[PDB]
């Protein structure tokens, strides 16, 4: 019942650090599924009843490892070694596990390039949220 | 077309050539009489009837156009000309800051998540200049962000002689702790004299944070140690609870020699001077001007 | 301009020799730019690697307040996120 408070403040952590570690974009540029207020992932909301909360960020985090395990991000044009992606992957799926123990195609690559920006960036945003709940969760419950 | 009542604005390719647009103007009133139009404050008769045809090149041409009727003034609009140079819109009022990026005339700045932030921009112009803000969320079904009046907010010999301007907004119906799915939308209308602009900036209000430093800073000396503890609190105006959206922190004694901690103390070797910034926590986002205490 | 950051390690009466600190590893590479404070000459500039904290900047004048500006580079995208330039004015 407990959902580990602790170990989930801290990877919800290492899933910032990751996730703000390298630019997603190449030699690349251009100019041109949320945790909304109903979802109860706001302090007063967590208190009351933190499960809604919980299974809104279990969702989230199912959500991004399948994009991160898809065609977007294997194959062609590869990902470079410095590519957090491979730890990230592994990290959304360790926290995923923590919370639940027991139980849009791409095509040309400068669109693969692209859509791999823009689902990190979105990632970026959802993982502080997460992290924000672990860490209020783990200080106050 | 129409911005606000009785003022046009009508939009011209501008080029040494230039045929410059006709412009059909009508008098407001019920109508087809002895009616006559003027311009500004001269007394030439530019027409007659219910309708004056005119050909818009130059500034000249731009201005108050009134039409009357027996010795009554009937009705006045003002038209703003709205210049596209080398098919791209004017940007002459403001002057470009190159802050964060290149051409950038709009610079915004959030110091937390409530939905408040500020917009400011340049200009070289002091005199006959009126600026009016607006902002929503999004652009389709746009919700609700309420700016306050633009204002002077610093002026910065001549060849340095620069104004700045700022407004506030708020975000009608913010949610701090949400994850933004439609970005701000900020547009900027700039008339000086009879001259037209338009500026516009979009982003969430995640990518603009921008801590303030941190508050309180304090050196405490050490018992059987000889280092001083230093400490610090989160500022005020960042958002709470503190338990939810964290800060981290970057110490520095003056590379020059740096740590890094989340707590809001740390325990250096003062010589004979300690910095302390903030960023938030999860996101990023920039850091916080320096916060220093002599050591 | 008393604390620093981005700082002059070396000069000459035509250059200066400039360092800075990294701070936000989700940079691409810095752009750096130049220009008499008062603004009277066009601001030049050049980049720089991201793993790269140091530059030259040639061919200044003497008894000129230059402003130099360090910018670290993510993209350009209406939507990227955007970090504050760090600058200082010297001679
Ligand atoms: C920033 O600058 C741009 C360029 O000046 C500006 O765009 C212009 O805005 C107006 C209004 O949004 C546009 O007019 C619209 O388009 C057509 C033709 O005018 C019509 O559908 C509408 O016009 C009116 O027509 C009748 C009156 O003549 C009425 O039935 C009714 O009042 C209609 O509204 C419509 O408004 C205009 O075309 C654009 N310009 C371009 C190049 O497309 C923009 O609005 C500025 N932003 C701000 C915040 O003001």
């Amino acid at each position: 019942s407990s959902p580990a408070w602790t170990q989930c403040q801290q990877l919800s952590q290492k899933l910032c650090t990751l996730a703000w570690s390298a630019h997603p974009l190449v030699g690349h540029m251009d100019l041109r599924p949320h945790i909304q207020c109903g979802d109860g992932c706001d302090p007063q909301g967590l208190r009351d009843n933190s499960q809604f909360c919980l299974q809104r960020i279990h969702q989230g985090l199912i959500f991004y490892e399948k994009l991160l395990g898809s065609d977007i991000f294997t194959g062609e044009p590869s990902l470079l070694p410095d590519s957090p992606v491979g730890q990230l992957h592994a990290s959304l799926l360790g926290l995923s596990q923590l919370l639940q123990p027991e139980g849009l195609s791409p095509s040309q690559p400068w669109q693969r390039l692209l859509l791999r920006f823009k689902i990190l960036r979105s990632l970026q945003a959802f993982v502080a949220v997460a992290a924000r709940v672990f860490a209020h969760g783990a200080a106050t419950l | 077309w129409e911005l606000k009542k009785d003022v046009y604005v009508v939009e011209l390719d501008w080029y040494p050539d230039a045929p410059g647009e006709m412009v059909v103007l009508t008098c407001d009133t019920p109508e087809e009489d002895g009616i006559t139009w003027t311009l500004d404050q001269s007394s030439e008769v530019l027409g007659s009837g219910k309708t004056l045809t005119i050909q818009v090149k130059e500034f000249g041409d731009a201005g108050q156009y009134t039409c009357h009727k027996g010795g009554e003034v009937l009705s006045h609009s003002l038209l703003l000309l709205h210049k596209k140079e080398d098919g791209i819109w004017s940007t002459d009022i403001l002057k470009d800051q190159k802050e964060p990026k290149n051409k950038t005339f709009l610079r915004c700045e959030a110091k937390n998540y409530s939905g408040r932030f500020t917009c400011w921009w340049l200009t070289t112009i002091s005199t006959d200049l009126t600026f009016s803000v607006k902002s929503s969320r999004g652009s389709s079904d746009p919700q609700g962000v309420t700016c306050g009046a633009a204002t002077l907010s610093a002026e910065r010999r001549g060849d340095n002689k620069e104004y700045e301007y700022s407004v506030e907004c708020q975000e009608d119906s913010a949610c701090p702790a949400a994850e933004e799915s439609l970005p701000i939308e900020v547009m900027v209308d700039a008339v000086h004299k009879l001259k037209y602009e338009n500026y516009t900036s979009s982003f969430f209000i995640r990518d603009i944070i921008k801590p303030d430093p941190p508050k309180n800073l304090q050196l405490k000396p050490l018992k059987n140690s000889r280092q001083v503890e230093v400490s610090w609190e989160y500022p005020d105006t960042w958002s709470t609870p503190h338990s939810y959206f964290s800060l981290t922190f970057c110490v520095q004694v003056q590379k020059k020699d740096r740590v890094f901690t989340d707590k809001t103390s740390a325990t250096v070797i003062c010589r004979k001077s300690i910095s302390v910034r903030a960023q938030d926590r999860y996101y990023s986002s920039s850091w916080s001007e320096w916060a220093s205490v002599p050591c | 301009d008393v604390p620093r950051d981005l700082e002059v390690v070396a000069a000459t009466p035509t250059s200066l020799l400039i360092s800075w600190e990294h701070d936000y590893p989700y940079r691409r590479y810095y752009r750096i730019t130049y220009g008499e404070t008062g603004g009277n000459s066009p601001v030049q500039e050049f980049t720089v690697p991201k793993d790269v904290d140091t530059a030259t900047i040639s061919g200044l004048k003497p008894g000129v307040d230059y402003t130099i500006t360090v910018y670290a580079v993510t993209s350009s995208y209406k939507y990227d996120m955007q970090y504050s330039p760090i600058s200082i004015n010297y001679r």
